[PDB]
């Protein structure tokens, strides 16, 4: 097929580049980053190891209070707010990329992060109160 | 080849409803349909694409519709800048898109 | 944003073959297809041909098959996603029935099923 | 709202406390904790990066063999021996804080967290029985 | 009952070991591996700590990028190319081990590995489509 490679698809349309999410995800933690010599060589590279798995861990944290964990595409309840981006479906996902997107998203990256919080914890809430039967 | 309506008006805040259809050549069911307005010999607009899809920016007014045999350009509560002259146009994926006739508004 | 200045509206004479510039700025030039659209007073405006400025491939209407040339040259980097960009139009066996005003339309979408459709226009250039 | 804060509803009622959980589900890995330079605070701040991962893994491993994997309020088919406590639930949710309740479950807590274990382990045998025809 | 500790079941038949997973699981991050004083021992020992958590959640990672996160038994859509292994059913649960069963899928555990990544990829966009109206 086509396999462009990790982070081949950055300049594709965010369509096309939402079908190649694995392409990143299993480079996320792995690399090349036995004994632990602290020599410049030594310090250096065991902080590229503990770095490597603190903002693995990060996008992980914020991906388990949505409710999305284990997830490459999970859906929500949290409703667009057209003041985020009055864009149309189709000017967004077979034209825009993931780069310029978040360039003009960036401002309600964190708004949108508080409302996936809260909706997951009233979520849980939600199923608990239907199971009490 | 694609027919259009010959002329026909309205009034402000009243409706007007332009047809497009041609055999099966350019129309229907197997093209997409897109409406320009084009006001004669300036810059044209794109109003209304994938038969019913308005470009960004488009009043909510202008609505597209397509039968199997015609497709339709209705344009509601009308206002002065309405007086152009608009073109419809039937077009796939890989291909051109055939323009047609006209319609005086 | 996106804006598309076409060349002057000079006039010659039947016989002849004229080259038109257009000329793009605010957006990425790559990204969009490149369209000929033609404005005659005696016939209904036609829609004469596409090229990818990224691709390179065109595709013109049978009416205009073996008569015109449509050629882009690279961009040029101005931001991540702005770049500055041109396209040119030649007419071969022209007479002066041609006689009109023509304009260059950029692509409307960069996938799905209206991707090389005349979104945005220039401001079109009057002929012999 | 109400919004108490990073343990802010650590003196209320358990139900009360019951409903701002991702208030102190964030900060399990955040907080302030770009080179390794392995000076007296260098060492400091890399043991405290180390300390907080760790930590928040131990957590998360057992959220993980109970079936509760990126939850905060999941249920499970464990019943309430009332030896481990025979109030009952309107004196425990409207009366006891998280801070108290703790305190007399705390011999306990070893016990359930061996049945949670290995029910989840017969759960997911049974589910592979059920998708084997 | 049985119990026979961590690693008990490494000699018995693979469908005897798959029903005590939870004891290999729980002892892949504890231990005993709280000041950081960087002695010979001290080093060490943070090695020991960081690698534990660096292989615990490289297996955590595929296991996420096949929707089996959470999961000590997880099914898939991957059918099983008898190329990889032509031994029925009977003659695996009932009579090989997981050491030796490793020794002969060893080939394969790469390409597996694929099927089941991409698998998970196409599946959550059906999923995605599914829940668009
Ligand atoms: C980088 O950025 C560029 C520019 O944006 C991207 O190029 C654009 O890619 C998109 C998606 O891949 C293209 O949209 C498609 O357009 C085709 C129309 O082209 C077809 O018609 C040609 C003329 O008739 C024909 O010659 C083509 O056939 C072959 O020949 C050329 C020769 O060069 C070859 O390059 C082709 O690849 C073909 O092998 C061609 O078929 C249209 O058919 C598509 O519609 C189909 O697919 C969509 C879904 O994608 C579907 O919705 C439709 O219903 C239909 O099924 C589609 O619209 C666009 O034309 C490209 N060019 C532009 C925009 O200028 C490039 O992909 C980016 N790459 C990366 C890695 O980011
Ligand atoms: C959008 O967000 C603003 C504040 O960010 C809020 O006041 C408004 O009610 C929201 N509207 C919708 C439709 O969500
Ligand atoms: C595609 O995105 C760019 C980003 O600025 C925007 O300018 C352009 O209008 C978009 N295309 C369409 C057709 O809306
Ligand atoms: C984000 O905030 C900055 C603050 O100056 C503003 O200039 C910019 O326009 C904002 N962008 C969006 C998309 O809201
Ligand atoms: C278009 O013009 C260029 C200019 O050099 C030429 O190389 C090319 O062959 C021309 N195209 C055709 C189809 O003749
Ligand atoms: C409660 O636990 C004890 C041992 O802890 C056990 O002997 C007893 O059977 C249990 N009773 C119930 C009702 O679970
Ligand atoms: C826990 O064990 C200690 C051991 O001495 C005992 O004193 C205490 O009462 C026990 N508490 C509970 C709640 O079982
Ligand atoms: C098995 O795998 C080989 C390559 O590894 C492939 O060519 C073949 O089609 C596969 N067969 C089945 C039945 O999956
Ligand atoms: C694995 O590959 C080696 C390469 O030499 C080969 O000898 C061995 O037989 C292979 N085993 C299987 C099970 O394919």
């Amino acid at each position: 097929a086509v396999f462009l490679g990790f982070l081949g698809a950055a300049g594709s349309t965010m369509g096309a580049a939402s079908m190649t999410l694995t392409v990143q995800a299993r480079n996320l933690l792995s690399g090349i980053v036995h004994l632990l010599k602290l020599t410049v060589w030594g310090i250096k590279q065991l902080q590229a190891r503990v770095l490597a798995v603190e903002r693995y861990l990060r996008d992980q944290q914020l991906l388990g209070i949505w409710g999305c964990s284990g997830k490459l595409i999970c859906c929500t309840n949290v409703p667009w707010n057209s003041s985020w981006s009055n864009r149309n479906l189709s000017e967004i996902w077979d034209n825009m990329t993931w780069l310029q997107w978040d360039k003009e998203i960036s401002n309600y990256t964190q708004i949108i992060y508080g409302l996936l919080e809260e909706s997951q914890n009233q979520q849980e809430k939600n199923e608990q109160d239907l199971l009490a039967l | 080849v694609l027919t259009q309506s010959a002329s026909v008006s309205g009034s402000l805040g009243q409706s007007v409803t332009i047809s497009c259809t041609g055999p099966n050549s350019v129309c229907c069911s197997h093209k997409s349909i897109s409406w320009y307005q084009w006001p004669p010999g300036r810059a044209p607009t794109l109003i209304i694409y994938e038969d019913n899809e308005r470009a960004p920016g488009i009043s909510p007014r202008f609505s597209g519709y397509k039968s199997y045999w015609s497709a339709y350009l209705t344009i509601s509560d009308l206002r002065p800048e309405d007086e152009t002259t608009y073109y419809c146009c039937s077009y796939t994926h890989n291909s051109g898109c055939v323009f047609g006739t006209g319609t005086k508004v | 944003q996106g804006q598309l200045v076409q060349s002057g509206a000079t006039t010659t004479k039947p016989g002849s073959s004229v080259k038109i510039s257009c000329k793009t700025s605010g957006y990425r030039f790559n990204f969009y297809h490149i369209n000929w659209i033609r404005q005659t007073a005696g016939r209904g405006p036609e829609w004469m041909g596409w090229i990818s400025p990224y691709s390179g491939d065109k595709n013109l209407a049978p009416a205009f098959q073996d008569r015109v040339n449509m050629t882009t040259d690279t961009e040029v980097p101005v931001t991540s996603f702005t770049s500055t960009g041109a396209a040119y139009m030649e007419i071969r066996n022209l007479t002066s029935d041609d006689t009109g005003t023509y304009f260059c339309a950029k692509g409307l979408l960069r996938d799905g099923s209206s991707t090389w459709l005349p979104y945005l226009w220039g401001q079109g250039t009057l002929l012999t």
